[PDB]
């Protein structure tokens, strides 16, 4: 399920490892674009949110 | 040098380096201002005594 444009959905997530490679290892993308941040780099991070 | 990937962080680094030294110039300029009134100040003392 994922939400219209507007209304758009908004999950907060917290409490977890962050895998990121799950996500830019799929197959379908056209964009993995990345600002103030680098796709490498995701895995090495802490997030405050 | 942790969020951001290497080619991405070297304009960063570059503008940081520059915005550093244009600090330290200045710094520098006013202590030599500083220095040749204190030689003026100095001579003076010393004609003086």
């Amino acid at each position: 399920r994922f939400a219209s444009v507007y209304a758009w959905n908004r999950k907060r997530i917290s409490n977890c490892v962050a895998d990121y490679s799950v996500l830019y290892n799929f197959a379908p993308f056209f964009a993995f674009k990345c600002y103030g941040v680098s796709p490498t780099k995701l895995n090495d991070l802490c997030f405050t949110n | 040098l942790s969020r951001l990937d290497p080619p991405e962080a070297e304009v960063q680094i570059d503008r940081l380096i520059t915005g550093r030294l244009q600090s330290l110039q200045t710094y520098v300029t006013q202590q030599l201002i500083r220095a040749a009134e204190i030689r003026a100040s100095a001579n003076l003392a010393a004609t003086k005594m």
